[PDB]
C-alpha cells in the first residue's frame, strides 16, 4: 500500500528481485551478465 | 572429588613393566580412548558413566540440594531417575524450539 | 430437492433406518432414476482451502493436477512425427507433396 | 490471464488505503480514522463545499 | 504354581521385590469411561440417562403441552464388526427413544393430562465400542484418545511481575465452568479490582457486585472491617480493639486509664498489644486530626434537614467532622485499612467505580458486553441473569462445585451447578486474602488442577449439543401445537443429533486412526492422555510450563514417554497403575503402612491427597514381618524428598514400576539409560513393525505378557477346558463339565483372523499356538497375534551384535547387517495393500469393468479373467493391470501428421479409453483377495456371481456348525430330563439321534416336555432357517454405494518386503540406525567356534549418548544365550532328563535373594522336556525395570554356561582371518524394525503432473511429485555464485510452462541450452496484485 | 483459471475461496441496483450499500475490518491479501521456493568405499531422474527407432538402458541436499556412481558439511540441467571444493 | 452511541 500511493518503482538491481522474477541472481556466475546488461544499455 | 578420582583411577590406572619392576603410561580403556581421542564424549559423560552424576535442577532452576549420587552403571532408583527426567525434557522442548 | 429431503426424513424416522434411493422412488413419484439424478447433483464445492493434516500444513489444493496440459514426451513426440512426416513426404514427387500437403 | 471488473452500484473504499495502520484516506483529509469510519458506515455526514 | 499353559515356557525373573498389585487391565480408560456412557444408569448420574434428564422434559412456552422423557433402547448393530469394516459402514446402535408427549387441559394452568402419546423414536445412532475400545467408523478402527484439561472452578493465579515494570505481582482468580462464560478478577499495579468476562473489556470489580444489588453499604460491610468512634464530651474518643494497631507506628500518645501506654512515634510493640489486651483498653481519647485519613461506611444525614451529610465511602474531612458533630451523631464509624494485613482496594475500585445504581451496572455490562445496541432494561437484566445464573446457559457440573467449593475451604462437596452470590463474593474474599498475604496461589500443572476426558464424556456432551439441537425446534414446533395431528416424529429431527455425534466420532482432533501395527502401539495409543483438542491449550498456546514433567505425575503420567516433536509434552502416557478418580482426576495405589507394618491394603490415592501424608520408596526394604528393615526411609512429602523415621511414613509405593508407562516397562534395564535415550526408546518401540516369526525378548522386563494379552490381538480363551479341534484357522475348546452352564452345549469356537490388512497397511494374522487334545484354562491364549509369541509381546528379533567399529559401515549410527539375517527370512515382513478400481458414472456414458482393453497385447491380459478382474493369487509386478477399466471417450481431435498417418495405416481410432488399475511402480505381490461392490441395479458380471457363490457357501458351512453346536444342548437338555430317572444307557443311544425325540416317560414333566423338546427343537429350526436366509440376503443384497459409482472393485495385494540397506533399525534403548551394508556370512567377525556376528553396532555411540542399557542387555542376553546353548547340547546328546531337570532347576534357582521361585521337582518328565525344547533357543531372563539384574548376578549367571565374565570374547576377522585385538563385546541385543522401510522413501521424479493454478509440480511421492527447493536452498546457491543453476532450479525444472517442455525438447536433442522466460507463479502474483486496486507493470526497455 | 472451479474426481467440485468471494460482492451489487431501481426507502439503501462495502471489503483482505466473514465449512473465506500475505503466500510459497523436476529423496547411508567426489547414488533413482537424457541418447545410437520406442524400452528395463544409463550418467555431477539446509554447505555437489539398493550412500567425511546421522536422514537429489549448471556444479558447488568452511 | 462497532448487523 505504501508504494500503491507513492507509485514507486523497483528497478530490480538485488538478488531477491532476480530471484523473484526469475532470471539470474547478479551475484556470482550472473554477476557478468548484469555487468554486460549494464553496458548494453547506456553504451 | 569423585570426578578427579574416576579420571584418576580411568586415565592412567594401566600399569606395566618393560624389563623391569613396573611404569604406568596413559590406558587403554575402550570407554576412556573414546573419550580422549576427540572420537565420542567430552569427561562429562564419562563422569555420569563412571563417577556420581550431578546435581539435577527442577524447572524452576532452583538447584536441588541433594545429587543424583548414583551414576549409569550402577542404577539411578526410580527417585533419582524422575528427577534425571526433569531436565530431559527440558533440554528436550529447547532444542525443539531453538 | 427439498421434496425428497422431506420425505427422506420421514422415511428415517419411520422405517427406523435411512431409506434406500428405491424406496423414494415408491413414497414419491419419480421413475426412480430421476431421484439418482436428483440426489447426484452436486453438493457445495469443497474449498480448495480445506486444511488436510499434514505434512508442513498443506490445504487440499497443493493436491489438484492440471489436467489440460500436455505432458512433454507427447509433445516431444508430435515434433518428431512432424519432422518424420516432412522427410518422408519429401520422397514423394513435387506435385504428389504439394496435393498431399492441401489434402 | 483476461481479467474482468465489476460496475460498482454505488462507490466503496479500498480497505487498504482506510484500515492499514496509518491510514492513507485518514492522513491525506488530515482526518481521523474514527470519523471518517462514522461517515463510511453512514453514521454521521459529513460537510463538503 | 503355574498355568499348565505357564510351563511350555517359564520366563527367569530377577526381580527382587514382590508384587502386590496385580498390574490391571491396561484397556480399562477407555472400555470403563464408554461402558458408564451407553449403559442403563437407574439414577440421574452419568449415561445417555444424564443428557436426556437434562434437557428434557421439553415444555412449551406456556402452551398447555410438554414433551417428557419416559426411557431408551439401544438396538443392535444393523452389521456386526467385520461386516462393517468389509462394507465401509459405521459400526453402530439405533438409539431408540420412547419420548412421550402430553396435551393439559384446557384453560386451567393445573390443567390435567388431556391427552397423553407415546411412542418409540429413532435419534440418531451411536457408534459403539468395539471390546477393544476402538470404533470402526467409515471401516478404519479408531480410537478416541482421552483428553487433560483444566478442572473447571476457581484458580488464583500469579501472572508475577512479568505483566508490569514495576514488578508488583498482579493477582487475579479465574472463574471456570464446564459449561458457559468465563468469569475473571484481577488487580492492576494501582490495586484497583478488576472483573472480565469472556476476556473482553475490564471493569471496576464491584459493578457485578452493584448488578447483585448491593448499595455501597453492605459492600464495605462485606469487605471490611469497623472502626467506631464516640463523639465522648470532646471530640471523637476511639474505641479500639487491641489487634488493630499491628504493624503499625503509633503517631499518637496513645494511654488509657491514666496510664500513657504507648510514646508518640513508637511502633507497638507485641508487649504493648498484650498489655492492652490484659487492660482490656476499648475506648481510648484521641485527637480528632487523626480522622482526617479514614473513611466513612455508611451515609451520614442530619436530622433537621434530613440532608446528606456525607456520602457512603466518604473520606473524613474535619469540616465533615464539624458538620456531623453540630447535627449530633453518636457513632461515627469507618473502615479499618493497613498496608499490611487489611488493605483498601474495594473502597478505591468504588472510587474509580462511575456505576451508582442497579440499571447503571446491568446497562454497564451490557455495554461491555453487546457494544452499539441500545441497552434496555428487561434486556440487560436477561442479558445478566442470563450470563452465570440460568440453569441452561451455564454450569460449573459437580466437578466444578467441588473444586470450588474445596478452593473456597468450604465444607460442603455438593451444590448448584450455577453462581450464586456467595460465591461470587468468596471468590472476591479470597483473592482480596490472597492478596493481602495469607493463602497461596495455585499452578495450573497439578495434576490435581488438571481432569481428565475420557470418551464417553466427550460423547455425552457431543450428545447432549445434539439434544438441545432437538428441543430448539421441539419448542418451534410446540409453539403453533395441535393435539393429535402430530406424533412424536413429527417434532424430532435425527439428522441434528446424528450429525452432532457423528461428526465428533469421525472428524475431531481427538479421534484418530488406531496407530496398529503392533501390539504395543494400539494398547499405548488407546492409554493417552492429550493435552490438545477442543476445549484445551494447542501446540501455539503453550508454552513452556505446561510441557514439563511436574512433580505430580509420579505415578499418574509417565515422564520419559511423550512424543517428541512439536508436542512434548502435551501428549503426555497414561503409567502402568494410574486410574481415573470418580470426578475425572488421575490417582495412583500406594500400599497402606499401619504403625508399624506396611498393610498390603491397596488404596487409591488422587493428586491432591498425595501432597499431605507421607509416601515412602517402592525399593525399600523390608523383611518378613511387614516391618521396614532400616531405622529411617526416603520418602517424599510434597514435591520433596528426604529421609524419614520408620513410624512416620504413611503409604508405601505398589510397585518399582508404577512410574512409567507401559511403553517404558518393556524396556530392560531403564534405569541404566539416559532419560533422553529412553525417551527416543520407549516412543521408537512402538513403530517396530510385526515381522514375520514372532520371536521372543531375550531379555524383557515380564510386562509383555500383559501387554499382549490386554491388547486385543492374541485370542485367549473364555472358559478353560480341552482343545478339540485346532485348525490353522479356528480353535475348538471342549469346555469343561464344572465351567460349563447348566444346560447348553458346551463347546467355544474361536474365529482366528487370518492375513488382513491392518492401518499402517501392514498384515495382522493369527496363528495358534495350541496343539490338538492339551488342556487349557481360563485366561489363556489361544493364538498369538501379530508380533506375539506365545503370550509374550515379542516386537522385533534378537541377533548376536558385536560393538566394533567394522571398516565404517557403521559409521554414524549405520548398522552393519550380515547376510544370514536377510537370508534366515528373520525380518522379512509381509505388507498388505488395497487397491480400488472406481468405476463410475460419466454423461459420455459408463465405465466398464471389461476385460478388452484397447492397446494392450495378449500377455498383458493373461491376468484376468473375462470379466476384467485379476485371479486371486497371481503374483503381479509393478505395472501390471489388475482390473481392466475403459472409460467411453468421445471425439478428441487430430492434428495435421496425424490424420495422414491414420489414413497412411487404415487404423480406426478409439471409442474408449483406457483407464484400468494397475500395479503401482516397483512393487510386487499375491492378490490375496479381490471384492466386488455393485451397485443396486446394475447387472452383476461373472467374477461378482464367482465372489457370491464362495462366501454363499461359506456363510452355510459355518452357520450350520452353528446349528450342530445349539442342538447338541438342546438334546443335552432333554437326556437331562429323561436320564434323571428314566434314563437307557444301551437301550436308546444305539439307534440314530432322531429317533431320540419320540419316547415318553410315566406321570410328570416326563410325561410331559413332550413339548418342550419339540417346541425347542423345531424353533432351532426354523429360527435358524431365517438366520441363514439373513445372512444369505446381506450377501446378495445390492450393496449401498455413493452416488454415481457403478461398482468398485478392491484388489487386496501382499507385498513381502525383505530387509535391504537404508530399512532403519533400532533397539530398545534408543540406539536407532539404518543398515548400511548386507555382508556376506564370510565377511562376518566370527568368534573361535566359527559362529558368525548377525549385527556390528558402533562401540562409540554408548559414550555419548549413554544409554548403558544396551551394553547390560548385551551382556545378559548373552548369558542367556548361553544357557540356551547348554540345554541344546544337552537335548543333542539326549542323555537323561534327570541331569536336564536339574540344570534347568539351577538357572532357575540362581540370583541374590530373587522372587521367581520354581521346583522343577514337581514338573513331570512330559512337561520338563517341552520345557526344555522351549528353552534350547535360550532360557528368556526377565528384569523389572526399576528392579533389574544388578551386574553381580549377570556375571554370576554368565559364569552358569561357560561363557566368560566380561561378555568380551575374541572375535576373528572373517576376511584377513586375524584376531581383532583388544576383545570386543557380543551379545544379544534385541533388535526391533522399525517402519521406516527405505522403499517408502525412494522417490525421483522427471517430469510429472502439474499443479493447476500455479503451474508447479505437485506434494510428495503420492502425486509423484518433486521436491521442494524452499528459501534456505536459494540462499544456498546464491551463496554460490551458482545463478545458472538457480535460474534453471527455479524457471525450467520448476514454472516456465513453455520453457520446461522446450528444456525436455533440447535434453533430449542432445543440446543442454535452456530458455528462460518469466515463470508462472510470478505472473499469478501479477493477476493477484493487479486484482486489487494495485497496478503493478513491468516497465518495458 | 486462477481461482477455479475444478471437479476433484468423484462428481465433487473444488473451487476456490475467491468464488464465493465475488459472487457474495456481485450479488449484493446487483441487489443494491435494484433497490435503487424500486426507489427504495433510504435506510434500505443504505444497509445495502454497507452490506456491498463489506462484501467488497471482505474481497480485497478478510479479517481487517471487523470480523470475517467465515467460509462454508466453518473458516475465515481465503481472500486476495491472504493470497498474497504470510509464510504461505504466492511471496513466499510458490515464488520463492519452488517444488522442483529432477529430484528425488532417499534414505542416506554410509558407503566409505567412496571418494569424496562422488556419492552412491541408486540405480533406480538414476533412471528416474535421467530419463530425458536417456531418450536422446538411446535414439542418438539408433536402438530405438521414435521417442516412444525408447520410453517402453526404459520402462521394461532392458540390458541396454543400463548401459546408457552408465553412460549418460558419467562425468554429470547431481546436487544432493539435506532438509534444514543451515549454511551454504549444506548443498554440494557429487558426481554419481550408480548402486543397487535404494539408499543414497553419501561420504564420511561429508557428515559434519551436512550434518548427517545416519539413522533415517533422508536427502534430495536434484540435477544440473543444462550444461553451464553442470559446470557450477563442478567448479563451484563441488564437493572437492568447498573444504573449507566460510564462516 | 455512534461508533464503538464495526458489525452491520447492529447498525
Ligand atoms: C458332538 C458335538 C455335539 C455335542 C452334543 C458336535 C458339536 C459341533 C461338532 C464339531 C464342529 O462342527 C467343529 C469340528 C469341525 C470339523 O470340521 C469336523 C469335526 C468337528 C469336531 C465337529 C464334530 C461334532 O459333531 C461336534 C463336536
Ligand atoms: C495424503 C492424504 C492422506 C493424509 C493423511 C490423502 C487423503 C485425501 C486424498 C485426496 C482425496 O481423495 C481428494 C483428491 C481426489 C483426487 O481425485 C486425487 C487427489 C486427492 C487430492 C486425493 C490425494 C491423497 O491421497 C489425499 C490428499
Ligand atoms: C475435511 C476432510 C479432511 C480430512 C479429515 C476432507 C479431506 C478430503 C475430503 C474428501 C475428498 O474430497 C474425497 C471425497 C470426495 C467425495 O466425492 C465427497 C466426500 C470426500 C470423502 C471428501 C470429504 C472431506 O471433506 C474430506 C475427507
Ligand atoms: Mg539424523
Amino acid at each position: 500500500t505504501e508504494a500503491a500511493v507513492a507509485g514507486k518503482r523497483d528497478e530490480l538491481r538485488g538478488l531477491k528481485e532476480n530471484v523473484i522474477v526469475g532470471r539470474l541472481i547478479p551475484a556470482g556466475t550472473g554477476y557478468a551478465y548484469h555487468q554486460d546488461r549494464m553496458r548494453r544499455r547506456a553504451a | 572429588r569423585v570426578s578427579k578420582a574416576m579420571m584418576d583411577n580411568l586415565q592412567t590406572e594401566t600399569v606395566i613393566n618393560r624389563d623391569g619392576q613396573e611404569e604406568k603410561q596413559v590406558s587403554f580403556n575402550s570407554i576412556y580412548m573414546m573419550a580422549d581421542s576427540g572420537a565420542r564424549g567430552s569427561a562429562a559423560q564419562i563422569r555420569q558413566l563412571a563417577g556420581m552424576r550431578g546435581l539435577m535442577a527442577k524447572p524452576d532452576g532452583s538447584i536441588i540440594e541433594t545429587p543424583i549420587t548414583a551414576n549409569f552403571r550402577e542404577g539411578l532408583n526410580v527417585l533419582q531417575y524422575f528427577i534425571s527426567t526433569h531436565g530431559a525434557r527440558k533440554g528436550l522442548a529447547d532444542t525443539a524450539l531453538k | 430437492i427439498n421434496k425428497l429431503n422431506r420425505i427422506s426424513r420421514q422415511m428415517l424416522q419411520e422405517m427406523g433406518r435411512e431409506p434406500t434411493p428405491e424406496e423414494l422412488a415408491e413414497r414419491m413419484l419419480m421413475p426412480e432414476d430421476k431421484i439418482r439424478k436428483v440426489l447426484k447433483i452436486a453438493k457445495e464445492p469443497i474449498s480448495m482451502e480445506t486444511p488436510i493434516g499434514d505434512d508442513e500444513d498443506s490445504h487440499l489444493g497443493d493436491f489438484i493436477e492440471d489436467t489440460t496440459l500436455e505432458l512433454p514426451l507427447d509433445s516431444a513426440t508430435t515434433e518428431s512425427l512432424r519432422a518424420a512426416t516432412h522427410d518422408v513426404l519429401a520422397g514423394l514427387t513435387a506435385r504428389e507433396a504439394k496435393v498431399l500437403r492441401m489434402r | 490471464e483476461r481479467m474482468g471488473h465489476i460496475e460498482l452500484a454505488s462507490p466503496t473504499a479500498h480497505i487498504w488505503f482506510l484500515k492499514s495502520l496509518p491510514s492513507r484516506i485518514g492522513l491525506l483529509l488530515d482526518m481521523p480514522l474514527r470519523d471518517i469510519e462514522r461517515v463510511l458506515y453512514f453514521e454521521s455526514y459529513v460537510v463538503i463545499e | 504354581v503355574y498355568s499348565y499353559t505357564e510351563k511350555k515356557r517359564i520366563r527367569k525373573d530377577f526381580g527382587k521385590r514382590p508384587q502386590v498389585l496385580d498390574v490391571p487391565y491396561l484397556l480399562s480408560i477407555q472400555l470403563d469411561s464408554f461402558q458408564k456412557f451407553i449403559e442403563q444408569d437407574p439414577e440421574g448420574q452419568y449415561g445417555l440417562e444424564a443428557a436426556f434428564r437434562s434437557v428434557f422434559p421439553i415444555q412449551s412456552y406456556s402452551g398447555n403441552s410438554e414433551l417428557q422423557y419416559v426411557s431408551y433402547r439401544l438396538g443392535e448393530p444393523v452389521f456386526d464388526v467385520q461386516e462393517c469394516q468389509i462394507r465401509g459402514v459405521t459400526y453402530s446402535a439405533p438409539l431408540r427413544v420412547k419420548l412421550r408427549l402430553v396435551i393439559y387441559e384446557r384453560e386451567a394452568p393445573e390443567g390435567t393430562v388431556k391427552d397423553i402419546k407415546e411412542q418409540e423414536v429413532y435419534m440418531g445412532e451411536i457408534p459403539l465400542m468395539t471390546d477393544n475400545g476402538t470404533f470402526v467408523i467409515n471401516g478404519t478402527e479408531r480410537v478416541i484418545v482421552s483428553q487433560l484439561h483444566r478442572s473447571p472452578g476457581v484458580f488464583f493465579d500469579s501472572d508475577k511481575g512479568k505483566t508490569h515494570s514495576s514488578g508488583k505481582v498482579l493477582y487475579n482468580a479465574r472463574i471456570i465452568p464446564y459449561r458457559g462464560s468465563w468469569l475473571d478478577f484481577e488487580f492492576d499495579p494501582k490495586d484497583n479490582l478488576f472483573v472480565r468476562i469472556d476476556r473482553r473489556r475490564k471493569l471496576p470489580a464491584t459493578i457485578i457486585l452493584r448488578a447483585l444489588n448491593y448499595t455501597t453499604e453492605q459492600i464495605l460491610d462485606l469487605f471490611f472491617e469497623k472502626v467506631i468512634f464516640e463523639i465522648r464530651d470532646n471530640k471523637l474518643q476511639m474505641e479500639l480493639v487491641p489487634e488493630r494497631l499491628r504493624g503499625e507506628t503509633a503517631s499518637f500518645d496513645i494511654e488509657a486509664n491514666g496510664k500513657v501506654y504507648v510514646e508518640k512515634g513508637r511502633r507497638i510493640t507485641a508487649r504493648h498489644i498484650r498489655q492492652l489486651e490484659k487492660d482490656d483498653v476499648k475506648l481510648i481519647e484521641v485527637p480528632v486530626e487523626y480522622i482526617a485519613g479514614k473513611v466513612v461506611a455508611k451515609d451520614y444525614i442530619d436530622e433537621s434537614t434530613g440532608e446528606l451529610i456525607c456520602a457512603a465511602n466518604m473520606e473524613l474531612s474535619l469540616d465533615l467532622l464539624a458538620k456531623l458533630s453540630q447535627s449530633g451523631h453518636k457513632r461515627i464509624e469507618t473502615l479499618f485499612t493497613n498496608d499490611l494485613d487489611h488493605g483498601p482496594y474495594i473502597s478505591e475500585t468504588l472510587r474509580v467505580d462511575p456505576t451508582n445504581d442497579r440499571l447503571s451496572a446491568l446497562v454497564e455490562i451490557y455495554r461491555m458486553m453487546r457494544p452499539g445496541e441500545p441497552p434496555t432494561r428487561e434486556a440487560a437484566e436477561s442479558l445478566f441473569e442470563n450470563l452465570f445464573f440460568s440453569e441452561d446457559r451455564y454450569d460449573l457440573s459437580a466437578v466444578g462445585r467441588m473444586k470450588f467449593n474445596r478452593s473456597l475451604l468450604r465444607e460442603e462437596i455438593e451444590g448448584s451447578g450455577i453462581l450464586s452470590k456467595d460465591d461470587i463474593i468468596d471468590v472476591m474474599k479470597k483473592l482480596i486474602d490472597i492478596r493481602n498475604g495469607k493463602g497461596e496461589v495455585d499452578d495450573i500443572d497439578h495434576l490435581g488442577n488438571r481432569r481428565i476426558r475420557s470418551v464417553g464424556e466427550m460423547a455425552e456432551n457431543q450428545f447432549r449439543v445434539g439434544l438441545v439441537r432437538v428441543e430448539r425446534a421441539v419448542k418451534e414446533r410446540l409453539s403453533l401445537g395441535d393435539l393429535d395431528t402430530l406424533m412424536p416424529q413429527d417434532m424430532i429431527n435425527a439428522k441434528p443429533i446424528s450429525a452432532a455425534v457423528k461428526e465428533f466420532f469421525g472428524s475431531s482432533q481427538l479421534s484418530q486412526f488406531m496407530d496398529q501395527n503392533n501390539p504395543l502401539s494400539e494398547i499405548t495409543h488407546k492409554r493417552r492422555i492429550s493435552a490438545l483438542g477442543p476445549g484445551g491449550l494447542t501446540r501455539e498456546r503453550a508454552g513452556f510450563e505446561v510441557r514439563d514433567v511436574h512433580p505430580t505425575h509420579y505415578g499418574r503420567v509417565c515422564p520419559i514417554e511423550t512424543p517428541e516433536g512439536p508436542n512434548i509434552g502435551l501428549i503426555n502416557s497414561l503409567s502402568v497403575y494410574a486410574q481415573t478418580n470418580e470426578y475425572g482426576f488421575l490417582e495412583t495405589p500406594y500400599r497402606k503402612v499401619t504403625d508399624g507394618v506396611v498393610t498390603d491394603e491397596i488404596h487409591y490415592l488422587s493428586a491432591i491427597e498425595e501432597g499431605n501424608y507421607v509416601i515412602a520408596q517402592a525399593n525399600s526394604n523390608l523383611d518378613e514381618e511387614g516391618h521396614f528393615v532400616e531405622d529411617l526411609v526416603t520418602c517424599r512429602s510434597k514435591g520433596e524428598s528426604s529421609l524419614f523415621s520408620r513410624d512416620q511414613v504413611d503409604y508405601m509405593d505398589v510397585s518399582t514400576q508404577q512410574v512409567v508407562s507401559v511403553g517404558a516397562s518393556l524396556i530392560p534395564f531403564l534405569e541404566h539409560d539416559d532419560a533422553n535415550r529412553a525417551l527416543m526408546g520407549a516412543n521408537m518401540q512402538r513403530q517396530a513393525v510385526p515381522t514375520l516369526r514372532a520371536d521372543k525378548p531375550l531379555v524383557g522386563t515380564g510386562m509383555e505378557r500383559a501387554v499382549a494379552v490386554d491388547s486385543g490381538v492374541t485370542a485367549v480363551a473364555k472358559r478353560g477346558g480341552v482343545v478339540q479341534y485346532v485348525d490353522a484357522s479356528r480353535i475348538v475348546i471342549k469346555v469343561n463339565e464344572d465351567e460349563m452352564y447348566p444346560g447348553e452345549a458346551g463347546i467355544d469356537i474361536y474365529n482366528l483372523t487370518k492375513y488382513t490388512r491392518s492401518n499402517q497397511n501392514t498384515c495382522i494374522n493369527q496363528m495358534p499356538c495350541v496343539s490338538l487334545g492339551e488342556p487349557v484354562e481360563r485366561g489363556d491364549v489361544l493364538a498369538d497375534g501379530p508380533s506375539t509369541d506365545l503370550g509374550e509381546l515379542a516386537l522385533g528379533q534378537n541377533m548376536r551384535v558385536a560393538f566394533m567399529p567394522w571398516n565404517g559401515y557403521n559409521f554414524e549410527d549405520s548398522i552393519l547387517v550380515s547376510e544370514r539375517v536377510v537370508q534366515e527370512d528373520r525380518f522379512t515382513t509381509i505388507h498388505i495393500q488395497e487397491l480400488a478400481c472406481v468405476s463410475r458414472d460419466t454423461k459420455l456414458g459408463p465405465e466398464e469393468i471389461t476385460a478388452d482393453i484397447p492397446n494392450v497385447g495378449e500377455a498383458a491380459l493373461s491376468k484376468l479373467d473375462e470379466s476384467g478382474i485379476v485371479y486371486i493369487g497371481a503374483e503381479v509386478t509393478g505395472g501390471d493391470i489388475l482390473v481392466g477399466k475403459v472409460t467411453p471417450k468421445g471425439e478428441t481431435q487430430l492434428t495435421p501428421e496425424e490424420k495422414l498417418l491414420r489414413a497412411i495405416f487404415g487404423e480406426k481410432a478409439s471409442d474408449v479409453k483406457d483407464s484400468s488399475l494397475r500395479v503401482p511402480n516397483g512393487v510386487s505381490g499375491t492378490v490375496i483377495d479381490v471384492q466386488v461392490f455393485t451397485r443396486d441395479g446394475v447387472e452383476k458380471d461373472k467374477r461378482a456371481l464367482e465372489i457370491e457363490e464362495m462366501q454363499l457357501k461359506q456363510a452355510k458351512k459355518d452357520l450350520s456348525e452353528e446349528l450342530q453346536i445349539l442342538e447338541a444342548g438342546l438334546f443335552s437338555r432333554i437326556r437331562a430330563v429323561l436320564v434323571a430317572g428314566g434314563v437307557e444307557a444301551e437301550k436308546l443311544d444305539k439307534l440314530p439321534r432322531d429317533r431320540w425325540l419320540e419316547l415318553g416317560l410315566t406321570d410328570e414333566e416326563k410325561q410331559n416336555q413332550l413339548e418342550q423338546l419339540a417346541e425347542q427343537y423345531d424353533e432351532l429350526k426354523h429360527e435358524f432357517e431365517k438366520k441363514l436366509e439373513a445372512k444369505r440376503r446381506k450377501i446378495t443384497q445390492g450393496d449401498d454405494l455413493a452416488p454415481g459409482v457403478l461398482k468398485i472393485v478392491k484388489v487386496y495385494l501382499a507385498v513381502k518386503r525383505r530387509i535391504q540397506p537404508g530399512d532403519k533399525m533400532a533397539g530398545r534403548h534408543g540406539n536407532k540406525g539404518v543398515i548400511s551394508k548386507i555382508n556376506p556370512i564370510e565377511d562376518m567377525p566370527y568368534d573361535e567356534n566359527g559362529t558368525p556376528v548377525d549385527i556390528v553396532l558402533n562401540p562409540l555411540g554408548v559414550p555419548s549418548r549413554m544409554n548403558i542399557g544396551q551394553i547390560l542387555e548385551t551382556h545378559l542376553g548373552m548369558a542367556a544365550k548361553g544357557i540356551g546353548d547348554k540345554i541344546n547340547a544337552m537335548l543333542k546328546q539326549q542323555q537323561e532328563v534327570a541331569k536336564l531337570r536339574e540344570f534347568i532347576q539351577r538357572a532357575y534357582d540362581l540370583g541374590a535373594d530373587v522372587r521367581q521361585k520354581v521346583d522343577l521337582s514337581t514338573f513331570s518328565d512330559e512337561e520338563v522336556m517341552r520345557l526344555a525344547e522351549n528353552l534350547r533357543k535360550g532360557m528368556p531372563i526377565a528384569t523389572p525395570v526399576f528392579d533389574g539384574a544388578k551386574e553381580a548376578e549377570i556375571k554370576e549367571l554368565l559364569k552358569l554356561g561357560d561363557l566368560p565374565t566380561s561378555g568380551q570374547i575374541r572375535l576373528y576377522d572373517g576376511r584377513t582371518g586375524e584376531q581383532f585385538e583388544r576383545p570386543v563385546t557380543v551379545g544379544y541385543m534385541y533388535m526391533l524394525k522399525l517402519n521406516h522401510l527405505v522403499d517408502d522413501k525412494m522417490h525421483a521424479r522427471s517430469t510429472g503432473s502439474y499443479s493447476l493454478v500455479t503451474q508447479q509440480p505437485l506434494g510428495g511421492k503420492a502425486q509423484f511429485g518433486g521436491q521442494r527447493f524452499g528459501e534456505m536452498e536459494v540462499w544456498a546457491l546464491e551463496a554460490y555464485g551458482a545463478a545458472y543453476t538457480l535460474q534453471e532450479m527455479l524457471t525450467v525444472k520448476s514454472d516456465d510452462v513453455n520453457g520446461r517442455t522446450k528444456m525436455y525438447k533440447n535434453i533430449v536433442d542432445g543440446n543442454h541450452q535452456m530458455e528462460p522466460g518469466m515463470p508462472e507463479s510470478f505472473n499469478v502474483l501479477l493477476k493477484e496484485i493487479r486484482s486489487l486496486g494495485i497496478n503493478i507493470e513491468l516497465e518495458d526497455e | 483459471d486462477l481461482r477455479p472451479l475444478v471437479p476433484l474426481d468423484g462428481g465433487r467440485f473444488a473451487t476456490s475461496d475467491l468464488n464465493d468471494l465475488y459472487r457474495r460482492v456481485i450479488n449484493r451489487n446487483n441487489r443494491l441496483k435494484r433497490l435503487l431501481d424500486l426507489a427504495a426507502p433510504d435506510i434500505i439503501v443504505r444497509n445495502e450499500k454497507r452490506m456491498l462495502q463489506e462484501a467488497v471489503d471482505a474481497l480485497l483482505d478478510n479479517g481487517r475490518r471487523g470480523r470475517a466473514i467465515t467460509g462454508s465449512n466453518k473458516r475465515p473465506l481465503k481472500s486476495l491479501a491472504d493470497m498474497i500475505k504470510g509464510k504461505q503466500g504466492r511471496f513466499r510459497q510458490n515464488l520463492l521456493g519452488k517444488r522442483v523436476d529432477y529430484s528425488g529423496r532417499s534414505v542416506i547411508t554410509v558407503g566409505p568405499y567412496l571418494r569424496l567426489h562422488q556419492c552412491g547414488l541408486p540405480k533406480k533413482m538414476a533412471l528416474e531422474l535421467f530419463k530425458p537424457f536417456i531418450y536422446g541418447k538411446l535414439e542418438l545410437r539408433g536402438l530405438a527407432t521414435t521417442i516412444k520406442a525408447a520410453k517402453k524400452m526404459v520402462e521394461r528395463e532392458e540390458a541396454v538402458v543400463w548401459d546408457i544409463l552408465d553412460e549418460v550418467i558419467r562425468e554429470h555431477p547431481v546436487l544432493l541436499n539435506r532438509a534444514p539446509t543451515l549454511h551454504r554447505l549444506g548443498i554440494q555437489a557429487f558426481e554419481p556412481v550408480l548402486i543397487e539398493g535404494k539408499a543414497i550412500q553419501l561420504h564420511p567425511l561429508v557428515c559434519a558439511a551436512y550434518n548427517a546421522d545416519f539413522d533415517g536422514d533422508q536427502m534430495a537429489v536434484h540435477v544440473p540441467l543444462t550444461l553451464e549448471a553442470q559446470l557450477e556444479a563442478r567448479a563451484l558447488m563441488m564437493s572437492t571444493n568447498n573444504i573449507l568452511s566460510p564462516a | 452511541e455512534i461508533g464503538r462497532t464495526t458489525d452491520p448487523v447492529r447498525m
